[PDB]
């Protein structure tokens, strides 16, 4: 087995800085060392083979160093075109082996802290027809992507009933956004008056919360 | 930038080695762009039999590339005459033979 | 020019098998050797194995006894076959060109457009689209709920609306069947005037919905 080993896990630059990941083998693999680039709903994109020879066609803000067993990868100036996720590729063996990749690092644009602005949106009509309520309470538009976010049905902390999702970077301005759906059936919806989404985040001195009492115009 | 393909183990090659060590036999292989699928045969009279489920890598050394037999670890059995074979266009190319010594 | 073309999107009910292809143009099986990658959807490359110039396989250790590597040289026609699928199967199959000719995989050129395999219980169902109804700035969107298997898109006023627009990333529900929101801020004084209509397409199911979310 060969274990390929990519850090950091993520890694944010601001624009037009120095962006260095690392790829490490259990063992010596030489210089057969490929670099990937990939971006969402995408095929990866090979940039670097050999440990440091560019494909053709790459930015040459692009480079690969190392061998045996320490590699690296390094964008001399990070654009916004280059946020993706890149894998590292050993291929110097497959004799019983798990995985020829790395596991990946994320690459982002680093910007100002954002605090998120805070929207809540109680189930609709339609959807309480159907028997089934959806709570949807959204984060817009801030940074860094850590946020937490409680859901309060009259005061009671709500657990095991959300989820969230998280949108890629975007690309104008920098920032993540976030939604957080919390579900109960109409039954338990019409039981409670006050619908509470809390929100925190580095941005925010201290929390949002967004609320509406069910029926409420 | 391109080139036809070499498997050049030397005429007259020879390893010994210690029964129990471990051992990497090299095959130098001479190619340009695409890496070309090298395999082990081990002589049993005029044919050169496929090694099959075997360990392999590839290595590379001050601009050689070598393409790796392992035996982890030796065992006197392993005791004979070794080549690399590579298929290139429509070619069958082959090694010289290199001949492996165990003490056992 | 060379290209690689993959099989369509299969839904497969666990305990079922998949066979996938990828049609190669431009050159030859016996120039360049195929690799056969998944990715589970936001998790990391998974490479399955190689199938050489001559069509000896080498296999990752954990694909070993469920992935089955064939070609078919007449037609530069390269399969997967996946035996046993489990719901964490569910993964895009992706089939790549090696630089080389097999044995060993040395590093991948050119990548096939990837296959989706969901692996599911669930029956293929269209989505039911509810609206999310409204400082200066307003937030609206549309809950897309309750739809199988991926993918959905959502566009706002037939597209003519882009800006502030954020479609998030599907969840799948413990039901097995997936949901999304999309949301866009506007001006709240243009809430009067402009009318705003999410499009919801669910290419799986053949299904296309358009829902009006007014100030209500």
């Amino acid at each position: 087995d060969i274990v390929m080993t990519q850090s950091p896990d993520s890694l944010a630059v601001s624009l037009g800085e120095r962006a260095t990941i690392n790829c490490q083998a259990s063992r010596n693999i030489y210089n057969f060392l490929a670099w990937y680039q990939q971006k969402p709903g995408q095929p990866p994109k090979l940039l670097i083979y050999s440990a440091s020879t560019l494909a053709s066609g790459v930015p040459d803000r692009f480079s690969g160093s190392g061998s045996g067993t320490d590699f690296t990868l390094t964008i001399s100036s990070l654009q916004a075109e280059d946020v993706a996720v890149y894998y590292c590729q050993q291929g110097s063996s497959n004799s019983n082996i798990d995985n020829p990749f790395g596991g990946g690092t994320k690459v982002e644009i680093k910007r100002t802290v954002a605090a998120p602005s805070v929207f809540i949106f109680p189930p609709s009509d339609e959807q309480l027809k159907s028997g089934t309520a959806s709570v949807v309470c959204l984060l817009n538009n801030f940074y860094p992507r850590e946020a937490k976010v409680q859901w309060k049905v009259d005061n009671a902390l709500q657990s095991g009933n959300s989820q969230e999702s998280v949108t890629e970077q975007d690309s104008k301005d920098s920032t993540y956004s976030l939604s957080s759906t919390l579900t109960l059936s109409k039954a338990d919806y019409e039981k409670h008056k006050v619908y509470a989404c809390e929100v925190t985040h580095q941005g925010l001195s201290s929390p949002v919360t967004k609320s509406f009492n069910r029926g409420e115009c | 930038e391109s080139c036809d393909v070499q498997l050049y183990i030397k005429r007259q090659s020879e390893h010994s080695i210690l029964a129990g060590d471990p051992f990497e036999l090299e095959c130098p292989v001479k190619y340009c762009a695409n890496r070309p699928h090298v395999t082990w045969c081990k002589l049993n009279g005029t044919t050169c039999v496929k090694l099959e489920d075997r360990q392999t890598s590839w290595k590379e050394e001050k601009n050689i590339s070598f393409f790796i037999l392992h035996f982890e670890p030796v065992l006197p059995n392993d005791n004979g005459s070794y080549r690399c074979s590579a298929n290139f266009q429509s070619n069958l190319i082959e090694s010289h033979s290199t001949t492996l010594y165990v003490t056992d | 020019q060379v290209q690689l073309v993959q099989s369509g999107a299969e839904v497969k009910k666990p305990g079922a098998s998949v066979k996938v292809s990828c049609k190669a143009s431009g050159f030859s099986l016996w120039t360049y050797a195929m690799n056969w990658v998944r990715q589970a959807p936001g998790q990391g490359l998974e490479w399955m194995g190689i199938i050489s110039d001559d069509g000896t396989t080498y296999y990752a250790t954990w694909a070993k006894g469920r992935v089955t590597m064939t070609r078919d040289t007449s037609t530069s026609t390269v399969y997967m076959e996946l035996s046993s699928l489990r719901s964490e199967d569910t993964a895009v199959y992706y089939c790549a060109r090696d630089a080389g000719a097999g044995g060993v995989q040395d590093y991948l050129t050119l990548w096939g457009q990837g296959t989706l395999v969901t692996v599911s219980s669930a029956s293929t169902k269209g989505p039911s689209v509810f609206p999310l109804a409204p400082g200066g700035t307003a937030a609206l969107g549309c809950l897309v709920k309750d739809y199988f298997p991926e993918p959905v898109t959502v566009s706002w006023n037939s597209g003519a609306l882009t800006s502030g627009v954020h479609t998030f990333p599907a969840v799948l529900q413990s039901s097995g069947l997936y949901s999304l929101s999309s949301v866009v801020t506007v001006p709240s004084s243009s809430l009067g005037t402009q009318t705003y209509i999410c499009n919801v397409n669910h290419k799986p199911s053949n299904t296309k919905v358009d829902k009006k979310v007014e100030p209500k």
